């Protein structure tokens, strides 16, 4: 399964939705629960302190992190993001990545390009099919 | 008319109070960044590669002087919110701080006769003069989304076309705090390229299906039409190091970014997007 | 047509001397601690408590018309494109100065508190004059009358509330409130000398009949912006019994604003004589 975060631009929600897999949203209020394992796909966002915790991961997604039933069954992360942000470029990805145990799976900017949603498809099936 | 004073308390647009805080928080001036280390490296360029890093630069500065004086302030009436407006005037003033950025670097590292040679040369370089003209008449015209696709091709395409150039000599070790500097620069204009680019996204659900197709139509059309100037203005400038067929690769690879800054999906194809990646590792 | 800023060739260096001052003294409402008046904002009465926040409502109107409205339309009327710069600077600083008030208000008052201070300013016929006068000649032709409108509104119209914050500081109540508006009147001092400067040199550009009717249009404004802040004043101020010293505050900066302009004060000393406490709280 997808778990995926999107802001109000819904650039990454755009991109999830080439995808065709499918997928649950992390709603922009509220918190939620998942059952089944899932992957993570969220866009990196700074807030003018920059400098790469520090945050970077949006509040929902931090919110739906700190569920400790919803962390047990994350199993890899997905960043979004724009190469124009330096060092900044898709940092979500490595604080979710380094914060827990889960691994770094693939970068891509805004809504993603053809190649970016047939990459993410087969990576994404032969990971599901190595945790076995 | 009538103006109400502004409350910052009732935001119909959270997204307004974002892109003001990261914008605000990166407030940075000139400066800030230490040009003055790189002088030894400037030393080590050629006549020529100092006359094509000073007109390039004059060219950037062009497009921020355009961007900060007429660009955004031309977008405040266009504002969904007054929030909205208040951005704009951060993005206007920091235009500016850009364009005075490029002043700093050729105080530090180039003489005045050199500086007015730059300068001269954006006077009569008719590609970059046409570029200007093109954005700048939609920038003065009406039509409020077509300003806003005429914007946002300015801070996610028109730009990256020199921008290339301090992150090649970045890339060898060359003016190394200059691209510091322009960084700074390119870290503003993503975030005012998506905020305009949002924006119009947010215009175009106001509109009627024909008038939605007749702006899909337009952005392509103002894309290309930018695009085969600008590849003239690469040619002319890079052509003598050699550099234009990866200027062109990084012209294509923002172009695609400045489509999807306003909801279009992505046109260049990967092989013609692959730009070297020593310029990729120095963004 | 446009041609890239060179900034190592000013045609006048006082737009670098504006610009190094203005920028130099960035600033964000986040940088005064408003919590720490929490305490002293309790102190006041329910009628002084709504005379604050309708004050600073106000301000946050004539700020929202500088920055949005005000600063830009000056740019089409730059002499230098270095003054194109430092404008589109006052525009965002204006922005600030208007956030600002916004902070104090989350800091200190409620929602419904909030809600009826903006509701007041939408109602207001005094302050919604005001604005309807200076947002006609922003908008209209007359690029000298634009200016003169604008260091009116600089140099005069803000001091009618300024004069609030100040009084609070020198009864030792709302003293951090106190240090973001002298902040915001940093820059506004400054905001005034340049546009008032500019509009001198504009001056300089046309007849002597052209002068001549400036200087009539100059006074005819004052005259009608000032009757319209002492109605302003009064109902504001009546309750508390502060009118009589806000006035001497307005001529004191009315004739500010017509120096800025280049023009000769009009109010005599014994009609500027505020009341020295509240010139105290403004400098340090
Ligand atoms: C305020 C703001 C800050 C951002 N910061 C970063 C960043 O630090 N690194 C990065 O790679 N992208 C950054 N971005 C770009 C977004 O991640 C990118 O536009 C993404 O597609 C947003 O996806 P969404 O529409 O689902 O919210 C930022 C965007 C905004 C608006
Ligand atoms: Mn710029
Ligand atoms: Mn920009
Ligand atoms: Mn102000
Ligand atoms: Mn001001
Ligand atoms: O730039
Ligand atoms: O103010």
């Amino acid at each position: 399964s997808l778990v995926y975060f999107s802001s109000v631009s819904e650039n990454t929600h755009r991109f999830v939705q080439k995808l065709g897999i499918p997928a649950t949203r992390i709603p922009l209020h509220g918190r939620i629960e998942v059952d089944e394992p899932y992957v993570l796909i969220l866009p990196t966002y700074g807030g003018g302190r920059a400098n790469p915790a520090g945050g970077y991961v949006p509040k929902q997604v931090i919110a739906f992190l700190n569920n400790d039933h919803n962390r047990a069954q994350l199993r890899g992360v997905i960043a979004a993001g724009n190469t124009n942000f330096g060092a900044e470029f898709c940092y979500a990805g490595d604080v979710v990545s380094r914060k827990c145990s889960v691994p770094y799976l693939y970068r891509f900017e805004l809504m993603g390009t053809e190649d970016d949603v047939a990459a993410v498809r087969t990576g994404l099936a032969e990971f599901w099919k190595e945790q076995t | 008319d009538r103006v109400s004073a502004i409350n910052w308390n009732r935001l119909q647009d959270e997204k307004d109070a974002e892109v003001w805080d990261r914008l605000t928080g990166n407030f940075w001036l000139p400066e800030k960044v230490p040009v003055s280390n790189d002088i030894p490296s400037w030393g080590t360029l050629t006549a020529g590669e100092k006359q094509l890093t000073m007109r390039v630069f004059t060219g950037l500065t062009m497009l921020d002087t355009i961007q900060g004086t007429v660009g955004a302030v031309s977008l405040i009436p266009d504002a969904l919110t007054p929030h909205e407006e208040a951005v704009l005037t951060n993005i206007a003033f920091m235009e500016s701080v850009h364009a005075k950025s490029y002043s700093q670097i050729f105080s530090t590292l180039c003489s005045t006769a050199e500086i007015d040679d730059a300068f001269r040369w954006s006077e009569e370089n008719r590609n970059l003069q046409r570029k200007a003209e093109i954005v700048l008449q939609y920038y003065r015209g009406d039509e409020p989304l077509k300003r806003k696709v005429a914007s946002t091709l300015l801070e996610s395409f028109l730009f990256y076309s020199g921008f290339y150039l301090p992150m090649y000599w970045s890339s060898r070790a060359k003016l190394t705090n200059t691209a510091d500097m322009i960084r700074l620069i390119i870290r503003d204009e993503a975030v005012h390229g998506y905020y305009i680019g949002y924006k119009f996204q947010r215009g175009l659900a106001l509109v009627d299906d024909v008038t939605r197709a007749e702006l899909k139509d337009y952005t392509y059309e103002l894309l290309f039409e930018l695009y085969d100037n600008e590849v003239e203005y690469t040619q002319d400038l890079y052509d003598e190091v050699g550099l234009t067929e990866d200027v062109k690769k990084f012209l294509r690879y923002n172009a695609n970014k400045a489509l999807m800054n306003l909801g279009y999906e992505a046109l260049f194809p990967r092989d013609e997007t692959d730009v070297n990646p020593a310029i990729l590792s120095a963004l």
